[PDB]
């Protein structure tokens, strides 16, 4: 219960209440998407439509302005006789005597506005398979006299990458036999055959495709001017400097009945295809798809259910974390802050790690992008596939991690034998770090074995004189670039990760059978681990790496980046290393964790203030934000996983409660510094300077899935080792017991865990 | 499309260079709508005056001067170029 909004029980609905004029510190958006469509709606008015991919394709202007956030879609139900307008959105009505209530659910939103006895309910949802979005407007009158109202639907058509470029070259047409408005952008680089439609399920009284006539000068979203300066909305057909779409319907409602209306917005290729789509949708029903989406989200999120005593924990885990993962790092790789629609290689590898067939699809898609030289495409487009081939090192071995994890989880060797063609291109030139070009398919087929072998051989060839893997151009943290570039930039995290991968690759090679390569892997593992225990220790913690000048990184002798946490976590996360050295590393990690007053988990204790070895553009970051010594949930998730795995469960959950956005500083109004939605996990949290305790770049984060895995395997203790679910419980001192409800292959189990052990169906020991 | 004017071209390129000096950057494209009877002569005449402006700009690729002829390049591309222009001016019909 906060001053703005909270939950609606069961962790499936978030209800935010506001008056007329107030607003959240940041847009409290909810993202709803499908395989080939998506949008997200704030708590007071927003909307961001895209047909194929974001950034390159978009429908409404994407103004990531936290302070203003001018809405792109508006709906007015203004009065005819009196003149006072009304709007379900909270950011449009300036009347102080108004009540707005926004409910964000699993794949839908409902905004209810009450102002002077008049009720307006706007329900936004999306259709599966067919890319299109539905908006139901319900007008309810509870007064004593009949009222005449006009319902409006305003949205500005911008298409392509950025606005104010394609604006003078957007064609708008109005269908006569159908109540639809069509917008096209022939002046586009690639998407020129795509047309967008705004349609009404009834006869629209008027249309106006022009911002000059709808809003015009001396006006804004709250004061459209044209809404009150008369009502003769002229039908605009000529192409002007500002494209939009406005529909006007006259309604006369008597007290006692509710008026229902449906608006349709979509985009599809081909004019006749769009015509067929709008024709089908016009007589298509609105509710049935809504219950279909609700049932889909309930079933997908209902596979795993918990009954822990923690109220906040019972909401993020049940629905919100999987929903965010699916809507951000699976379907729609775009939020209000970051819009990266390209399929990141490592992103697509690590997104599917908490589940079944989705991981198989992602891994085969990733294998489909690979060069015979050994390296892989960093990212590509879903349709064209034209991406980049950079010098990032860990990308190739991330596929190795994904494949070995999939083998460990499922155990199906058939996926290991699949046909995957190679590619070809201009390779690389030793004067740059990346190239765009366009990859072309070839006729050299192989399976995952050859791809893994090529990636591993590339990693072996790209090794330093000290034995540790080179950084070349960079690593996972792209901010720490310009450390290699023809030099000797080594790392310990990469060595840990490669050792962890080979620890099971030796087994899979022995099962398959190859001695000339397993001998090489054994020798490499011995050499690498000898380097790690010899040239990998600072005295109390693991280092980070070495610069081109030989200066160690992650040591106390440097003025910046003195203590790290990634290598310390991955020391036990990979599995190798000594127990005492691991415990000392955890004790050192506790240094940057004691900062409970701010409530973050810093990555590097000394922020990169000045430049001494040019570790990249991290020095460009303000000291204390993002990776510049700030907080990063992805980094801390591995830390809490390591804490749970080693045995320290109480400390693991104590740190986890700090990581959980719920019950984190901002509870009701106690910490306005957080400024970001508490029902989703964020990626950047600031803990230095005047903005200490402020989050940033939520939703679109690669930490939701990792946090879900940490909860499932570390806190809950359930895991999928080989077919049968293994239970390794370690409860805190404030839960006593709980119950896990899981389904698999149509079989449902309700395992009740007490303080020591037990099961509801029958008594059995752990790992049963 | 006249070949008698042969004076609005210098004024147009003077406007282009004046605006490029003022700060705004835009591309000046000249289109030869005449057939092959005098297309080469018109091309030579316009080159003789645009060669002093199409030279490479020190420290800023090719400068914002373009010359095309309707006789060679395709009619559909010609229509696309005319549509893509925010403003169209005719040598005969105005000044």
């Amino acid at each position: 219960w906060n001053g703005f909004g909270g939950f609606a029980k069961n962790g499936q609905e978030y209800v935010v209440r506001l008056n007329g004029g107030q607003s959240t510190p940041h847009p409290w958006i909810n993202v709803i998407s499908n395989e080939n469509f998506g949008f997200h709606i704030s708590a007071e008015g927003a909307g961001f439509s895209w047909s194929r991919n974001s950034r390159d394709y978009q429908l409404t202007p994407w103004t990531n302005d936290p302070v203003i956030n001018r809405p792109g879609e508006a709906f007015y139900v203004a009065d005819v006789e009196t003149g006072k307008l009304y709007t379900p959105c909270a950011a449009l009505s300036r009347d102080p005597e108004a009540m707005f209530e926004t409910r964000h659910g699993l794949g839908y939103s409902i905004l209810t506005g009450v102002a002077d006895t008049l009720e307006v309910e706007l329900t936004q949802t999306v259709d599966r398979e067919k890319p299109v979005k539905f908006s139901q407007v319900i007008v309810r009158n509870k007064g004593s006299k009949s009222r005449r109202l006009k319902v409006y639907a305003y949205v500005e058509w911008v298409l392509g990458n950025n606005g104010q470029k394609s604006a003078p070259f957007i064609l708008s047409r109005h269908d006569a036999g159908s109540n639809a408005i069509f917008a096209s952008n022939p002046y586009s680089i690639d998407y020129s055959a795509r047309t967008s439609f705004l349609t009404l399920d009834s006869e629209a009284s008027g249309f106006t495709t022009s911002r000059r006539e709808f809003i015009g000068r001396f006006g804004s979203a709250q004061a459209p001017q044209g809404i009150v300066a008369g009502a003769a909305l002229s039908g605009t057909t000529e192409v002007d400097g500002d494209p939009c779409a406005a529909l006007m319907q006259e309604i006369h409602l008597k007290p006692g009945e509710e008026r229902h209306m449906t608006f349709i917005l979509g985009d599809a290729d081909n004019a006749e295809e769009a015509e067929a789509l709008v024709k089908d949708v016009r007589q298509a029903d609105f509710l049935s798809v809504l219950e279909e989406s609700k049932k889909f989200w309930t079933g997908f999120t209902g596979q795993l259910q918990v009954s822990t005593p923690d109220a906040g924990f019972n909401h993020m885990v049940n629905n919100w974390l999987p929903y965010q993962a699916l809507a951000c790092r699976i379907l729609a790789r775009t939020a209000f802050y970051q819009s990266s629609g390209a399929f990141g290689f490592r992103d697509q590898l690590q997104d599917t790690l908490a589940f079944p067939d989705l991981a198989r699809t992602q891994i085969l898609r990733a294998a489909g992008r690979q060069f015979p030289e050994g390296d892989v495409q960093h990212w590509w487009l879903p349709l064209t596939g034209a991406g980049v081939r950079t010098t990032i090192s860990d990308d190739v071995v991330w596929l190795a991690y994904a494949i070995n994890q999939y083998v460990s989880a499922t155990g199906d060797a058939a996926i290991l034998d699949e046909s995957i063609p190679f590619l070809k291109g201009p390779a690389l030139m030793p004067g740059q770090h990346d190239a765009f070009f366009q990859p072309e398919t070839s006729e050299r087929s192989a399976t995952l074995y050859e791809h893994a072998a090529l990636a591993l051989d590339l990693a072996i060839h790209r090794t330093g004189e000290n034995g540790l893997p080179l950084i070349l151009g960079g690593d996972w943290n792209d901010g720490m670039n310009r450390v290699g570039v023809g030099g000797k930039g080594t790392s310990v995290w990469l060595g840990w990760f490669l050792a962890g991968a080979l620890r099971d690759f030796i087994e899979i090679a022995e099962k398959r059978g190859d001695t000339d390569r397993v001998g090489k892997w054994a020798s490499h593992r011995e050499k690498l681990r000898h380097v790690l225990e010899t040239a990998g220790w600072d005295g109390s913690y693991y280092r980070r790496g070495y610069f081109d000048d030989g200066t160690p990184l992650g040591s106390a002798s440097s003025e910046e980046c003195q203590i790290d946490s990634l290598g310390q976590s991955w020391s036990v996360l990979s599995g190798e290393g000594e127990e005492g050295r691991s415990r000392q590393a955890m004790d050192a990690v506790m240094e940057h964790l004691v900062d409970e007053k701010t409530g973050i988990i810093r990555l590097f204790t000394p922020p990169f203030s000045r430049a001494s070895h040019d570790p990249g553009y991290i020095k460009g970051y303000p000291p204390g934000v993002r990776e510049n010594g700030g907080q990063y949930t992805h980094a801390a998730t591995w830390v809490v996983l390591a804490l749970a795995k080693q045995g320290r469960a109480q400390e693991a959950w104590n740190c986890f409660k700090l990581l959980n956005p719920v019950n984190h500083a901002l509870d009701a109004a106690s910490s306005e510094t957080y400024r970001v939605e508490p029902y989703v996990v964020t990626a950047d949290v600031y803990g230095e300077g005047a903005y200490a305790g402020r989050g940033g770049w939520s939703w679109y984060t690669g930490s939701a899935g990792w946090l879900y895995r940490a909860a499932v395997e570390g806190i809950l203790g359930i895991t999928r080792t080989d077919g049968k679910l293994h239970v390794s419980p370690s409860l805190p001192e404030d839960w006593s017991g709980f119950s896990i409800r899981i389904t698999l292959d149509g079989k449902a189990r309700d395992i009740a865990v007490s303080r020591k052990a037990g099961t509801a169906d029958v008594s059995v020991s752990v790992d049963g | 499309n006249d070949d008698m004017d042969m004076d609005i071209a210098r004024e147009a390129l003077s406007a282009h260079e004046y605006l490029r000096s003022r700060g705004v950057i835009f591309d000046l494209v000249i289109v030869n709508e005449r057939a092959a009877s005098y297309a080469q002569d018109m091309q030579h005449a316009l080159d003789h005056i645009s060669e002093t402006q199409r030279r490479i700009n020190p420290a800023d690729g090719r400068p914002h001067v373009f010359s095309v002829r309707r006789d060679l390049m395709d009619e559909e591309t010609w229509s696309a170029l005319l549509a893509a222009s925010r403003v169209v001016l005719h040598v005969r019909n105005g000044k």
